[PDB]
């Protein structure tokens, strides 16, 4: 009866796990705590709990490091023991992990205080937010969108370029001390699966997957596209040719990244009326409280539990007043031992409407795998808390669903028209950022890999704007810039792939679950309320935590064990059609060799 | 002819940490359940082998009152036959249970903000323990193959742990106090009536 290298991991993990929850709770109260009170003592606050348990994990990393995987056969300790013996940046010496994370900050502020000043008054400024920002996604103006574009490019850009350089050669050198080919492969392994005969999946075959369904989205894209530099030459005669790429600066923010600022000046029917419920939640006189109730009721609605005592009584649901201050972003918090909270500063509006739809979304996910060990809870990979989210934003736009709650008149008409219109919206937001997506990170990829030399950094990043997206840079930018690094998550160290793959399952399940609530018509119109096999279906994939392979996960919900693009394309297929009559007369795809400067 | 002391089991001050829970011999004395069943404040009164009401028309020939603290998540266990983990490493009920097991929140008093770690639980014992029985043994845990002479570490945990009870705990996480009323009955002289 001697003891067996996995039960002495078992009872390791068992103390781990009650450490754990404890220092968990503490850092993560009191972030909670720095979040809705900003005190310079509450920063400090923050910042003691959020040490003692980084502190905490390196030390149970090096611990368990001591009990080899390749001695245990339980696929549920496996993960716990691999999850933890992780040691990522330690890997490296201490004078490169230091220097490593001074350049991470420094290039995080740069963004955050990334200003340009006018060609005319040296003193007044702005930063991207919220003044660039603004131009960008309002303007009309040509050449001020031209400036906000180049100016945020070559103020904040030129900065980060050396530092991108060496965040490059330090990442990299971790990843591979992690064991890992480059740094891309290490954030493609969140993909991974081992060992569970037909469920298993290595990191290459997400770079197969992402490419395979990308080029049955490009039709689609394609058509987008077209009708889109259509209506934009209509609102540009004499900047953008028929047959080139979109003007980087002309398609809605800041970097082209979701066209949906574009909806103004390319609606199809504007006469009609759009759909804005916002003036009947006033006129019924719905304050955030309600909003959240009418969340709690249609998640209770299909067999999913209300929010705990301890939800209300401790989440912020609407601004403190302008007698404290707090960042007013809303964040689903999962403090653990029960204690859900959500984070918004609440407006009587749509979007918000929608928004605590999705944030609790999260917390519903949350409470389904609490009861999973701690280091499995978690969305099954990095794709599936934003896609359990956005589906619930889904089922809660629908007409069908804002009239059972009142908020629409039975007397409202959908027509072709408007549910175009919408559809239209629709893409312009989710269709436009895909291929946005699917390049910037093969650029990353690439970039890890060695494929792309510093000397053709940004050459091979427009290149891909031009191949993959069809949008071409206004202004010839030499290796003295750094685009990418332009963008938030790029300079702030985010995987970004984890939106395209998201955008693809929120389709495959809300197709699934649509189907589990007997629903007819398209697609775009279901409201999965009141529908508890929808509910069960989706809870017996909440419920798993990251404790299943993403593999298995997925076909819990929708039958099928990998990403599927065909879902997308039903939703969006009415639209697909009219875009395809809708440009007979006009040359779909683009030329990447034309461009506003040659 | 002289009521059976309840508050100072009930209302009693400070509560046992459930791995030496202590025990009253509730005996030599006329017991004051009647009224108390009433106190309407039990998440969880349930008498596991004796009619709730009628506990008063049968004497009994000792009654032993055990308190103890523990989470909500817990409180199910505290049952026959359930083996989480503490009906197994804490105290454990007979499967031939014949008493009565009364549970309250208790996050008013014995929670606080920082965490109350005055309360603990054993999580490591090398066997399951028998019916009613009690381990206040500090004696570190031999979770590996090699020795560990009063060692506390790999391989070798401090058998107790803390419930790190705080108030913004969830409804299961938060602490309950708990009171089991076990009621023999045998050839001994009766002494408990109501
Ligand atoms: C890997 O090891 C873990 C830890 O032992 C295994 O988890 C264990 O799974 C079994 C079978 O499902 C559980 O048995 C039963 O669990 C319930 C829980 O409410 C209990 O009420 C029953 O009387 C019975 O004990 C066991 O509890 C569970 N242990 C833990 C700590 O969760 C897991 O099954 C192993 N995986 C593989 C593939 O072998
Ligand atoms: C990061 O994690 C890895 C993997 O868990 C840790 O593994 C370490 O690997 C080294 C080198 O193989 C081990 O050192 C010794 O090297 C000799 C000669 O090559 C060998 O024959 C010994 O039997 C032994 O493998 C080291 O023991 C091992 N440590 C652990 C905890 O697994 C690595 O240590 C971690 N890195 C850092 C910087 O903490
Ligand atoms: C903010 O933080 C401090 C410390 O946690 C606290 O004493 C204070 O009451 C909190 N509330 C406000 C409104 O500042
Ligand atoms: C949630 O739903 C159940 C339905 O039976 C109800 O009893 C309960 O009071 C509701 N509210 C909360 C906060 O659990
Ligand atoms: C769900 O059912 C209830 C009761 O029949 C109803 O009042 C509510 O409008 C329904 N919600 C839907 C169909 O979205
Ligand atoms: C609206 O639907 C009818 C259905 O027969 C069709 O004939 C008509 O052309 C549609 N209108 C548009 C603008 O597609």
């Amino acid at each position: 009866d001697p003891s067996t290298i996995e039960e002495q991991a078992k009872t390791f993990l068992d103390k781990f796990n009650h450490e754990a929850e404890d220092l968990f709770y503490q850092s993560s109260l009191a972030s909670w705590n720095y979040n809705t009170n900003i005190t310079e003592e509450n920063v400090q606050n923050m910042n003691n709990a959020g040490d003692k348990w980084s502190a905490f994990l390196k030390e149970q990393s090096t611990l368990a490091q001591m009990y080899p995987l390749q001695e245990i056969q339980n696929l549920t300790v496996k993960l716990q023991l691999q999850a933890l013996q992780q040691n990522g940046s330690s890997v490296l010496s201490e004078d490169k992990s230091k220097r490593l994370n001074t350049i991470l900050n420094t290039m995080s502020t740069i963004y955050s205080t990334g200003k340009v000043c006018n060609p005319d008054n040296p003193q007044e400024c702005l930063l991207l937010e919220p003044g660039l920002n603004e131009i960008m996604a309002n303007s009309l103006d040509y050449n001020e969108r031209l400036w906000a574009w180049e100016s945020w490019r070559s103020e904040v850009g030129k900065q980060l370029r050396p530092l991108y350089e060496e965040y490059v050669v330090l990442k990299n050198e971790m990843a591979r001390a992690n064991h890992y080919e480059d740094y891309g492969d290490y954030w493609r392994g969140d993909y991974e699966v081992n060992g569970v005969d037909g469920y298993d999946y290595s990191r290459g075959q997400l770079i197969e997957d992402v490419e395979h369904t990308f080029e049955e989205i490009k039709p689609l894209y394609e058509h987008l596209h077209a009708y889109v530099r259509a209506k934009l030459m209509n609102a540009y005669p004499s900047y953008i040719s028929p047959i080139g790429c979109l003007p980087a600066h002309l398609l809605g923010d800041m970097w082209g990244r979701f066209w949906t600022n574009l909806y103004s000046l390319t609606v199809p029917f504007g006469q009609k009326p759009n759909i804005d419920v916002t003036d009947a939640m006033v006129d019924q006189a719905w304050d955030a409280q309600r909003i959240f109730k009418e969340a709690e009721k249609f998640f209770v609605s299909v067999g999913l539990p209300n929010m705990t005592q301890g939800f209300w009584e401790n989440s912020m649901l609407t601004d403190p007043g302008n007698v404290q201050k707090a960042v007013c972003h809303p964040t689903a918090w999962d403090l653990g031992k029960g204690d859900f909270r959500i984070l918004m500063c609440t407006k009587v509006t749509m979007d918000d409407f929608l928004t605590a739809h999705h944030e609790m979304g999260h917390i519903q996910y949350d409470m389904a795998y609490a009861a999973q060990p701690f280091l499995l809870r978690n969305g099954a990979n990095e794709g599936f808390h934003e896609a359990v989210g956005e589906i619930m934003s889904l089922s809660a736009a629908t007409p069908k669903h804002l009239k059972s709650i009142g908020l629409l008149s039975p007397d409202f008409q959908e027509d072709n028209e408007t549910e175009i219109n919408f559809l239209l919206k629709q893409a312009l937001t989710i269709v436009g950022t895909l291929p946005f997506t699917y390049m910037l990170e093969k650029w990353r990829w690439m970039v890890f890999k060695g494929e792309i030399p510093k000397d053709q950094w940004m050459k091979k990043w427009w290149e891909m704007k031009r191949e993959i997206v069809g949008v071409v840079e206004p202004v010839p930018h030499d290796e003295t810039y750094c685009d990418p690094a332009s963008l938030f998550h790029v300079s702030n160290d985010y995987s970004f792939i984890r939106y395209y793959t998201r955008t693809l399952y929120q389709f495959q399940f809300q197709e699934a679950l649509c189907q589990a609530a007997k629903h007819e018509g398209p697609l775009h119109k279901c409201d999965i309320s009141n529908s508890t096999e929808a509910g069960q279906k989706l809870f017996n994939m909440l419920r798993l935590g990251k404790s299943e392979p993403w593999t298995l996960a997925l076909e819990n919900v929708v039958g099928a064990k990998n990403m599927n693009v065909r879902p997308l394309l039903n939703y969006f297929e009415p639209l697909f059609t009219w875009l395809k009559d809708q440009n007979k007369n006009s040359f779909v795809g683009w030329s990447t060799d034309w461009s506003p400067y040659a | 002819t002289n009521l059976c002391p309840f508050d100072e089991v009930f209302n009693a001050t400070r509560f046992a940490s459930v791995y030496a829970w202590n025990r009253k011999r509730i005996s030599n004395c006329v017991a004051d359940y009647s009224v108390l069943y009433n106190f309407a404040p039990f998440f969880t009164f349930k008498c596991y082998g004796v009619s709730p009401t009628k506990l008063n028309d049968l004497c009994f020939t000792n009654v032993y009152a055990d308190s103890f603290v523990i989470r909500g998540n817990e409180v199910s266990q505290i049952a026959p036959g359930q083996t989480g983990n503490i009906a197994d490493y804490n105290y454990k009920l007979p499967d031939d249970f014949t008493g009565c097991v009364i549970a309250w929140n208790s996050n008013k008093l014995d929670s606080k903000v920082g965490g109350n770690y005055n309360y603990r639980y054993r999580l490591f014992r090398k066997s399951n323990l028998k019916p009613f029985e009690r381990d206040i043994s500090t004696e570190i845990y031999q979770a590996g193959n090699k020795p560990c002479n009063g060692v506390a570490g790999v391989n070798c945990y401090f058998p107790l742990q803390s419930y790190g009870f705080r108030p913004t705990y969830g409804v299961g996480h938060q602490p309950y106090r708990v009171v089991v009323l076990s009621f023999e009955l045998l050839h001994a002289p009766a002494t408990v009536c109501g």
